[PDB]
RNA sequence: GCGGGGUGGAGCAGCCUGGUAGCUCGUCGGGCUCAUAACCCGAAGAUCGUCGGUUCAAAUCCGGCCCCCGCUACCA
């Protein structure tokens, strides 16, 4: 994912990948900046073996850009979790794209640098995430491509070459006094956790458990961050309702 | 068990010198209610100040004796 | 004043009437 | 399932739990981590099998596992019964639970410490509680003789043989032990195989039982698909429960309406029956059981329905708020280091009324010769007319056993 | 090393080992499977159940759980 | 085995961003008030756990032990 800049603007947030775990930090590579290797120290981290992994692609904020030597430091603490989702959808977009040029260029036998220079940098102009100036393109026409002046070589090879976990959880409370209460719990949970796999669709796994005696935890894990509470809330809603429509009291913390 | 306490004189307003009580486990002991009870024993004003109780005037012995009455270990209490 | 007294009288009454009721 | 309920009363740290450990093997955990630095805090629990070496000599003949080849020889010792214990605590303040616990006992064993001044506060407090409630099948035990002079343990046996005099305790034998090196325990098994006989219980009677624990089995994290039911721990006394019966809990949960109070009975189905770690289809007196239920485990987490009782659904039992006690006092307060003489009851006084397993607080409305009328915070389900009770007063901050009587309806 | 026992209770170790090392390994055997943890008596039994063996002191009465092997 | 912490008498800052040790419990001096408090200013006190290392300079950065505290939350 070639960049139209040398160094990321400091304080910026982006997707990078852990390259090399050393003792006093590790080297990462900012996937949005031609894999621009940078430096990440423990004073910015925090079971640490699954995010300090060899290749899992983390997200971070740029603590320091020394434009001089050409080195960069980042942190993953300093990443708001309100940033951590938005810039987590932006990811799945920016990688649909990657794939596209990663196969068109190849097909066209050229360069992903000339696939990113040409296709993606001028479709930067026409206000937009280029993958959407192509989602209008493939639907509408190749004249959305030619407008911005996208070298009419990729155009068609583009169009035709056109057509993973996140965890979210919640503390609930489920009281009951019914003679066969446990049972009704199992029920309302298995009726409020129903057809959800298709409603707020394809996610990965959902887990409901007791961590207090009335306090519980629901756990939606998925592929698209902003599919999170979408699923989750809905579930938690239908808890209440069906809980509230089957004599079992339920209430979010 | 194991709850120690310190009772000593603490500068205050009109009168002479307040009384400070510290060392209670605030997760188990409600200082608001303790203070209210102590204020009745001393018949003085007082407040919970952070994790301590401050009483107006010198009531060190009064407070210590009342705390023992309330079930707190005699040996956990020191008057300074 | 009569605020005072009314609630003092009431509290006396209640507390004592609590002690009579009990 | 265990036949009988033997209690292990006594002063603090004399080793009650330890003696239970030499007999069964079991510890009471000492848990909540607190108990692990402190001592027994909930009633401990443990069971064991007593067989006998017919084919050899006693007391050693008194075995613990189907194995005689430990003394004399092989012939697989004959099984006499399986018993259960109830380890109380010993601390002057856990009085309110130990009381509670007695309600399940069919007999007891008084663990005195061989290396500390015989009538120690709680030792007595307990003893008289025992002679008061009715637990007349008693065995005194001289524990820490593994740390004393061969003179000392005999002279204590004297002070004991002399206390055990005027009192109701004729030939309540006294078996010195070493709970630490498990020495002489087999003669203890022979005592408890003689004197603590297993009482008959008419089953036909109304199914009635006392509760003293209850847990949320469910592990931190078990999914909802297999949330195992609410679980009620306690002891049966009269009747017998069976898997799949319809049951209720009394007085049961109270509601809240703007400062009001209102208890009411909980119904459920006996999901399951277990003694020790092994499951049974039915359950009969003597022992503690645990009852798997179908009710929201919230309802019985920490030990909520403590002091509650379980009976036949659609059964006739009073949930009183106000009660008629007939009654008597001790002349002394055997339980303070000080023996100060018991002041007679003044009305409008708060007293702990220990009824059955439950522990409730209440205020005195009536003061006659031996019939007072009490008003209670939490209701008492009075299952019989024969309801023994135990009465206490906050003497010096800590509560103290002062007298008794009989519930009256 | 391999070996079995005489019909007359003798141990024949199919290997010529130094008298010493035998003891060293033997005491280690005592430590882990015979000696009581509580008091060190050596006057013990050795229970066995599904998968848990225990040392059982005839003096102190305690049970040192040992790795069934 | 991990990781947090030893700073005037007590209880807490300051340390990854090396040169300035800050805050509350009473003391002492001077103000304000007719006077007491309160409030204000000025004063007493710290080998910063120890044995050394790097540096111009170490409370501060790197290692060596000595006590102090916690570790992924407990069982019919
Ligand atoms: N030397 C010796 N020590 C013993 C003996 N019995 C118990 N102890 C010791 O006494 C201590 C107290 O054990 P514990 O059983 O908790 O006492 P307890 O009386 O059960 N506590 P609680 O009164 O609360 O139930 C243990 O540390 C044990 O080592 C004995 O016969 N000899
Ligand atoms: C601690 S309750 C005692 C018996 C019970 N079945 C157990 O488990
Ligand atoms: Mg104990």
């Amino acid at each position: 994912i070639y960049s139209r800049s040398k160094l990321p603007s400091e304080g910026e947030i982006l997707i990078a990948t852990v390259k090399q775990v050393f003792d006093y930090g590790s080297y990462v590579s900012l996937d949005e900046y031609g894999g621009l290797q940078a430096f990440l120290p423990w004073s910015e981290v925090s079971n640490i073996r699954d995010v300090l992994k060899e290749n899992r692609k983390v997200i971070v904020k740029v603590i320091r850009v020394d434009r001089r030597k050409g080195t960069v430091d980042v942190s993953l603490k300093k990443v708001t979790d309100d940033e951590r989702r938005k810039k987590n959808l932006q990811w799945k977009k920016i990688q649909r794209l990657d794939k596209i040029l990663e196969l068109v260029s190849q097909k066209l036998k050229l360069s992903e640098k000339d696939a990113w220079e040409q296709v993606a940098w001028k479709l930067e102009a026409k206000y937009g995430d280029p993958i959407t100036a192509i989602e209008k393109a493939v639907k509408e026409g190749e004249k959305i491509l030619i407008d911005a002046g996208v070298p009419e070589i990729w155009v068609k090879p583009l169009l035709e070459e056109a057509s993973r976990k996140v965890k979210m959880s919640g503390l609930i409370t489920v009281r009951t006094n019914e003679p066969l209460g446990v049972e009704k719990i199992k029920e309302v949970i298995s009726k409020a956790l129903e057809n959800i796999e298709q409603d707020y669709e394809s996610l990965l796994n959902i887990k409901i458990y007791t961590i207090g005696a009335p306090r519980y935890r629901v756990d939606v894990v998925g592929t698209n961050p902003k599919e999170a509470s979408e699923a989750l809330n809905q579930i938690i809603s239908n808890l209440i309702k069906i809980g509230k429509e089957e004599n079992v009291d339920i209430s979010v913390v | 068990e194991e709850q120690k306490i310190k009772i000593y004189v603490t500068k205050r307003r009109f009168g002479k010198l307040m009384t400070i009580i510290e060392g209670f486990d605030t997760s188990v002991i409600d200082l608001k209610e303790l203070a209210k009870k102590l204020k009745d024993i001393c018949a003085c004003g007082g407040t919970v100040k952070d994790n301590t109780i401050e009483l107006q005037g010198d009531h060190r012995k009064k407070v210590a004796e009342e705390l023992v009455k309330m079930g707190f270990s005699r040996d956990s209490i020191e008057i300074r | 004043m009569r605020w005072k007294w009314i609630k003092k009288r009431i509290r006396r009454l209640k507390r004592q009437r609590k002690k009579e009721r009990g | 399932q265990p036949e009988v309920n033997i209690g292990v009363v006594g002063h603090v740290d004399h080793g009650k739990t330890t003696l239970v450990q030499a007999i069964t093997g079991i510890w009471t955990s000492k848990h909540s981590e607190e108990l692990k630095r402190g001592m027994t805090i909930k009633l401990g629990y443990a069971e064991t099998n007593i067989g006998v070496c017919e084919s050899c000599k006693k007391p050693e003949a008194y075995v613990t596992e189907p194995s005689c080849k430990s003394c004399g020889s092989d012939d697989e010792p004959k099984f006499l019964r399986r018993i259960s214990f109830i380890d109380a605590p010993g601390h002057e303040v856990l009085m309110a639970t130990m009381l509670s616990g007695a309600a399940l006992m069919d007999g007891a064993i008084l663990v005195v410490a061989a290396n500390e001044p015989f009538p120690q506060p709680q030792t007595r407090e307990h003893f008289v509680a025992l002679g008061i409630i009715g637990v007349k099948n008693l065995i005194i035990v001289q524990n820490k003789v593994d740390v004393v002079s061969k003179e000392e343990a005999l002279s204590q046996y004297r002070q004991i043989k002399q206390f055990t005099k005027g009192t109701w305790a004729e030939n309540v034998p006294i078996i010195p032990v070493s709970a630490l090196h498990k020495i002489n325990i087999d003669s203890l098994i022979e005592g408890i195989e003689e004197y603590i006989k297993t009482p008959y219980r008419d089953l036909s009677q109304k199914p009635v039982m006392l509760v003293i624990r209850s847990f949320d089995v469910n592990k931190p994290g078990t999914q909802f698909n297999e949330l195992k039911g609410g679980v009620i721990g306690g002891s049966i006394i009269q009747g017998l429960f069976k898997v799949d019966q319809e049951i209720k809990v009394l007085p049961g949960l109270r509601v809240e309406k703007q400062g009001k109070v209102s208890y009411e009975p909980i119904f459920t189905k006996i999901s399951s029956i277990r003694f020790g770690d092994e499951e049974f289809k039915e359950a009969k007196p003597g022992g503690l059981v645990a009852i798997g239920t179908y009710l929201d485990p919230s309802l019985t987490k920490a030990d909520n329905l403590l002091g509650s009782i379980i009976t036949l659904a659609d059964a006739e039992v009073p949930v009183l708020w106000n009660i008629r006690i007939k009654y008597n006092l001790l002349e002394r307060v055997v339980g303070a280091k000080e023996m100060l003489k018991v002041d007679p009851i003044r009305a409008k006084e708060t007293l702990m009324l220990s009824v059955g397993s439950s522990t409730t607080l209440g205020i005195v409305t009536s003061v006659k010769k031996d019939e007072i009328e009490v008003e209670l915070r939490r209701p008492v389900a009075v299952w019989s007319n024969n309801i023994r009770t135990v009465i206490s007063r906050q003497i010096a901050g800590r509560w103290r056993m002062i007298g008794w009587g009989l519930v009256e309806i | 090393a391999p070996g079995n026992v005489d019909d007359k209770g003798e141990l024949v170790i199919q290997g010529k080992f130094s008298s010493q090392v035998i003891n060293t390994l033997m005491e280690r055997f005592l430590k882990a499977y015979v000696e009581c943890s509580t008091c060190k008596s050596l006057d013990t039994i050795l229970k066995k159940e599904k998968k848990s063996w225990y040392i059982v002191c005839l003096a102190c009465g305690a049970q040192t759980p040992v790795k069934p092997l």
